[PDB]
């Protein structure tokens, strides 16, 4: 039959006896009204994970089979609401009023169903858009130590997506609830919430919901994706999903591994991250996109969970604390951060203006290390060392201040083409702001051409505009 | 029935068989009261808390007092509820154990006074309130580099004997006099000498009338030490919600809550992970620390001391707790031995309030600029360790001179240090603290010697301390 | 010049003695950290092996 | 004679065959169920046997998800190992682990020959071991670790350092010219790269001479384990029966070793070393000893290996190192400095750097470069603490030349067109020897060092300097 009884209860994990027709991955309902998922099926005991408060479930309570595989609610009504991993409203404001459901154990789009990613995701941060580009459907990893600015680079991205017909999801895994309310109030102030969905799994919840939260978040976005509209997803910590599985598993009694992690860490992370894709024109040309996070103890790139996730994603953005304390913000180590799709995800102007930049900011980093040990140097090295410093300045940018792409290409054109050399280093950050003002009042034609064509205007005209401003600017 | 029997005893852990169909809930409390019926046997009073359902009508229970004397077959009564702690105005001025009983020898709490449970669910998203204003402690290093926040969590990390309790006593002295509100002091794993010492400090001050104290100490069985933090917080939660008063909650060592769980978790039959820690570390810590929050009704500010197990920060317990804290100061043993008191790491300590908006632009350019000078000094640590300062050139020489000035000018004279060094203490207001750093950074005090910059309050004090030397 | 060159060589000699003494002290301090670590790793690998062996 | 499921333990399943006509190890089974009621889900599954337990019961590893599996279902015994289409029918088409065509191009007929995936390895009576040199056009490999035609070649590196990019440069060059079948397989392959490679083969026209097996990172471990053996049975049929010479490309063979671990505990095996299977060297041997060039015909084999945690002292890489003829090791420290391809010129060694198999002039120059770069490694410690000006003229001239040699090992690839703007270069071997000899003899030492990065021939370096103004 379809009824059983709980025999062991502890630490959120339960075993039941009976329930003969259950499937792996089913939903099961206890008497208290708390729901559960079957993950193991021995000859005499079914192994069930509780998805709610377990302080009311006693031995000898009944448990009954729903008949459904694990399903997350989807629909247009979820947009602008704060929700649980299960489809349950949290912000107050009443029901979510969804229409249909999707499995959380979907198959990924296969080979022969995908296209090369061929369209930008303009974040509005100079270093990311110029050096480490992202295109719709390319997975990109933000990895850094605690308190280095990682959350900011994500929130700034959602805010600078208002014009495009984008839908964004923020999944908060393991975060203290006060912080999530702070993020939501921040989005509401910048007007971002109108096109976003927030999914919350606070540190007080049983680890099973922490484990389900990322899957629920992609399950919600793929609905839009197969319908054609483009989507972006952010996972606030995948390193807290890993910790949560380790408890869910060590508890289940599955033996340990490297550290105490199971071996199925790579499967878990692959299952989630491979549902991100750019579908082809036959499928209607949608896109999912993903931004997972990973925190590393002592700021180390070489470790078990960091290298597993660095193996799956289509690039990485590594943020360093020692750069952060030395005045470079947002601090991105250019030597350790590379993008696999870089070059296809840019407007034609940015490809031409800024192609050798990621390597360039790497030769300066090495030539700085050697010359701190070289005493006197020659002319070709004194010239080049200067460019890297001029570049590290131009790459700096404060919090909650977006720069449009047309302005990024023009300041990088001074930087790559080299008219910027005359200005002392200390005045470079200031020179930028005055240049943006001058460009808005006078140079509407050059920006018009960039918005119109996605290409660079005639060199003589650009040289004329920039040389003329170099008359107006005043310097030390 | 409600009566159940003991079946196994295993240090802290005990196993209780119940009648079919009448088992206790998963955090419910039980009673053993036994009178010796023969010379061989001994008499007992004990209470136990349910922790797992083991099958075969068996519930596994952690204990709240020593299980010596337990004879298999000792009978058990069922309270029907979690451990219930007396709450209301009657708590003020009193000293308590985990069971809720008064240990102060001033009487016993009237049986009709309302007692609420220890284990209650955490506060909802709709209720929580987020705001920022700055709390002023008069301690130089906190006020510039990592400022504390009203209504937040404040965490003090450090290894064995590195200065956690003295900084807590200086915070109590300045803040609880100025607070105008309720305080709770909760001691988990606190050296007993301190408990006799403080009770006397609070009575002599007259501050006792507005505060309540829970103690469970290094001598007590492991079970009692876990539940003591939860006990202190149910009293504090009544003061924030129903009285509506603002509250301070002080915890003496929060590390012992995880450590006590580590010992009992292994005997409960769970498997172990990482460096021997339990398989439920994140969830157990988070369940306690999410309750400690500011709300629309009122605010709690909590000051916590974290013992690092060895001088190892990467160890699983200290690092799981870092995420839940708003402002953090990390004391370092190597500085303590140089003579820098308090021994705060200037570059490792972080707080959400060093934002140009919250602390203001002036307090901001100055804070980051201090960090930039100090970080360069760490890079130059491993060169100057061998050759000395002949290898250094130009900017390297000027940077090391100013770093030496800064690192000694972050050290202070405390009123609580008077019991160790004969000097009087100093309180430095924030406007003075920010102003002082600027003149050191500009180079206006380049001439004065480094030994004049130690254990002083406001900047002027350095000029008179130099003039005493004449160097 | 005879005082200047005699006093130089002497200066280099003094610095090099102190430099070598600082380096040799750092070698014993570093060597103990390596031994402490080697002992630590060995215990970890053994305990992870035996924890899985106890489970199975 | 049918069977019944008893335990479903994630990836593993346990089937008890009551007839007493149990199956065989390496055999494959079938689970085909149509849903009786609305609650159930339709299932189509294959499972490969692993172990005979006591109570008439057999452990099996699945080749699809065990979602929707209900205790008591029916298992049909094929009586054979997994069987794969082999013949000209494979040329130009892409298949899954079971030989079913993934591509939309069509469906293979049931009249076609199929061969079994499992087979004993070739024997000492009929292996062979002649040496020739395979030209690539990549400077580091063509000088310091020449690939041998008909031999095993291995690319080792830690995560995100260029393994996939270097495979795409070799396939552009070696694929078009070679006149024999070329099989490419993808154990644990990033999908966004499997799809890109199909369109790259279609652009050039290499597709008519190729066959592909894809197994993605998202499949159940069982599928990732057997996707190497499927590619190998196709390549074996072309070697033995047709007799044409062949290339095999296997992508991330570590993911084969990693899958075994996941299934080891649920099979009932006790753990060994750093959470690894008790049978690591065995399984690697069975797969690797099939990949040989016999008296009948030659398989040139190129493989990518992922170094599990940036630790070359780990069991999976160490055991693998014993089975190769040439190896290039990739280092993240070089990748941080921007020297691409990031190849260790000391740790990369091949059995063919012998005077007879490459010539006296080649060998002289190669070992002399390896002395210069080992001398630069020890000298960097002294420079880092004491400073470069402190040292002798011979020590200064070593650091001078070693900087130039290390940057001149970098090269502009065609697959670096997308990553670096500049189009790309192919350097013939004779040219590479001339140029490296000039650097060692000091003729080009006047030029500034920044001109040696991402370039192909030494002629180009002279012009690149002219633009700088030297
Ligand atoms: N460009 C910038 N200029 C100045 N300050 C900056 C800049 N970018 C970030 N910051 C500051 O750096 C800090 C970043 O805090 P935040 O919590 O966002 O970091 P995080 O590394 O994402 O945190 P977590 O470790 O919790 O993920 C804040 O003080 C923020 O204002
Ligand atoms: N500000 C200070 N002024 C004078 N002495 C100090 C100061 N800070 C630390 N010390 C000295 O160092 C020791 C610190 O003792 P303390 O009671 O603060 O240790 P603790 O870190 O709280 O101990 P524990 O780790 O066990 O909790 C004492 O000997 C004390 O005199
Ligand atoms: N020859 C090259 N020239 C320029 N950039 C290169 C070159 N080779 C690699 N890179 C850079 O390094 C990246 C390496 O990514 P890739 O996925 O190939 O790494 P991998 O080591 O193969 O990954 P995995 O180990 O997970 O399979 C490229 O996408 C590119 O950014
Ligand atoms: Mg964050
Ligand atoms: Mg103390
Ligand atoms: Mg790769």
């Amino acid at each position: 039959s379809d009824v059983g009884t709980v025999i062991q209860v502890g630490d959120g994990i339960a075993r039941a006896h009976g329930l003969d027709n259950v499937m792996s991955g089913e939903l099961v309902e206890f008497a208290n009204g708390v729901m559960g998922m079957a993950l193991n099926l021995e000859e005499n005991n079914v192994g069930i994970v509780i998805l709610g408060p377990y302080t009311g479930i006693k031995e000898g309570d009944e448990v009954r089979r729903t008949g459904r595989i694990m399903e997350v609610p989807v629909g247009e009504a979820l947009i602008g609401r704060v929700v649980n991993p299960l489809g349950q409203p949290v912000d107050g404001l009443g029901p979510v009023e969804t229409t249909e459901t999707r499995p959380i154990e979907s198959r990924a789009p296969g080979v022969m169903d995908r296209r090369s990613v061929h369209e930008p995701l303009q974040t509005g941060i100079k270093a990311i858009d110029a050096l480490v580009p992202i295109g719709r459907g390319q997975r990109e990893l933000i990895i850094g130590d605690r308190q280095t600015g990682k959350t900011s680079v994500a929130i700034d991205t959602i805010i600078n997506q208002k014009d495009q017909n984008m839908i964004s999801i923020y999944v908060a895994i393991g975060q203290k609830e006060s912080t999530v309310r702070t993020v939501v109030e921040t989005l509401r102030k910048h007007g971002a919430l109108d096109y976003t969905i927030v999914v919350t799994a606070s540190a007080s919840q049983p680890a099973p919901l922490l484990f389900l939260a990322p899957y629920a978040g992609v399950a919600m976005g793929e609905y839009f994706m197969y319908k054609g509209k483009h989507v972006l997803v952010v996972y606030d910590d995948l390193s807290k999903q890993a910790a949560a599985y380790r408890e869910l598993s060590l508890l289940l009694r599955r033996p340990p591994g490297r550290e105490a992690y199971p071996g199925d860490i790579f499967y878990l992370h692959s299952r989630l991250l491979e549902r991100a894709a750019k579908l082809s024109d036959a499928k209607g040309g949608g896109s999912l996109t993903a931004l997972p996070f990973v925190e590393t103890q002592a700021g180390d790139i070489s470790a078990y969970i960091p290298t597993n996730v660095i193996s799956i994603t289509d690039g990485q953005i590594f943020l360093q604390s020692d750069l952060f304390f030395s005045g470079v913000r947002p601090a991105i180590n250019a030597g350790l951060s590379v993008s696999r799709v870089g070059g296809a995800a840019q407007i034609k102007a940015m490809k031409k203006v800024a192609g050798t930049l990621r390597l360039d900011l790497a030769a300066y980093r090495e030539l700085e290390a050697f010359a701190q040990f070289g005493s006197d140097l020659d002319k070709a090295t004194q010239a080049k060392l200067a460019r890297g410093a001029r570049t590290v300045e131009v790459l700096k940018q404060d919090l909650h201040q977006p720069i449009p792409v047309e302005k990024q290409v023009l300041i990088i054109y001074a930087l790559t083409r080299g008219f910027l050399d005359d200005i002392p280093v200390e005045d470079v950050r200031r020179f930028e702001k005055e240049f943006y003002l001058f460009l808005d009042q006078n140079g509407q034609h050059l920006l018009e051409h960039i918005r119109t064509t996605k290409d660079l205007p005639n060199e003589d005209d650009l040289n004329k505009a920039i040389e003329a401003f170099k008359k107006t600017f005043v310097v030390s | 029935m409600t009566r159940g029997r003991v079946i196994q005893v295993m240090g802290p852990v005990v196993d209780v068989k119940f009648e079919n169909g009448h088992l206790p809930a998963i955090y419910n409390a039980l009673k053993i009261q036994h009178k010796a019926r023969n010379e061989n046997e001994v008499d007992i009073d004990l209470t136990l808390e349910v922790a797992l359902h083991l099958g075969d009508d068996t519930v596994r229970t952690i204990a709240m007092a020593s299980t010596d004397g337990l004879i298999r077959g000792m009978e058990v009564i069922d309270t029907g509820a979690p451990i219930s702690v007396p709450v209301g105005e009657v708590t003020l001025g009193r000293v308590f154990n985990v069971l809720g009983e008064p240990i102060d020898l001033e009487g016993d709490i009237p049986a009709d006074a309302r007692r609420d449970p220890i284990h209650r669910p955490a506060p909802k998203f709709e209720e929580l309130a987020t705001e920022v204003e700055i709390l002023e402690t008069g301690i130089k290093v906190v006020d510039l580099l990592a400022p504390y926040i009203k209504g937040g969590k404040i965490g003090l990390f450090g290894g064995a004997g590195v200065g956690k309790t003295v900084l807590i006593q200086e915070l109590i002295h300045n803040i609880a006099q100025e607070h105008g509100g309720i305080s709770v002091f909760a001691g988990v794993g606190d050296r007993t000498r301190e408990g006799n010492d403080l009770y006397h400090e609070m009575k002599d001050s007259g501050v006792i009338s507005k505060t309540a104290m829970v103690f469970g100490q290094m001598n007590e069985p492991p079970g009692a030490r876990m539940r003591v933090a939860l006990t202190g917080l149910t009293m504090a939660e009544y003061f924030r919600d129903e009285q509506g008063q603002d509250v301070l909650l002080f915890i003496d060592n929060i590390f012992r809550f995880t450590q006590a769980g580590s010992e009992v978790s292994a005997l409960l039959g769970r498997m172990p992970s990482a460096v021997g820690y339990q398989p439920t570390l994140a969830t157990e810590m988070g369940q306690l620390q999410e309750r400690i929050t500011s709300t629309a009704k009122g605010s709690i500010t909590s000051i916590q001391a974290i013992y690092v197990p060895a001088d190892d920060y990467t160890d699983p317990a200290p690092a799981t707790t870092f995420s839940h804290l708003d402002a953090t100061t990390n004391l370092e043993r190597k500085l303590a031995e140089m003579g820098i008191y308090p021994a705060v790491d200037p570059l490792a300590s972080t707080s959400r309030a060093l934002a140009p908006e919250i602390v203001g632009e002036e307090h901001y350019q100055v804070a980051r600029k201090v960090q930039q000078t100090l970080q360069r000094y760490k890079e130059l640590q491993d060169i100057i360790a061998i050759l000395g300062m002949d290898e250094l050139s130009d900017e390297d020489k000027l940077v090391v001179h100013r770093a030496r000035r800064i690192q000694f000018f972050l050290s202070q004279n405390f009123h609580v240090a008077e019991q160790f060094t004969g000097q009087p203490g100093s309180y430095v207001p924030v406007k003075e603290t920010v102003r002082g750093f600027k003149e050191i950074l500009e180079g206006k005090y380049d001439h004065l010697p480094e030994d004049a910059f130690r254990l002083v309050g406001r900047i002027e004090e350095v000029v008179e301390k130099a003039k005493a030397m004449g160097v | 010049l005879l005082d200047a060159k005699a006093s130089e060589h002497a200066a280099r000699m003094t610095a090099m003695k102190n430099a070598t003494d600082n380096a040799n002290e750092l070698i014993r301090t570093l060597t103990l950290s390596y031994n402490r670590a080697r002992q630590a790793a060995i215990t970890q690998e053994i305990t992870e092996i035996v924890a899985g062996a106890n489970a199975l």
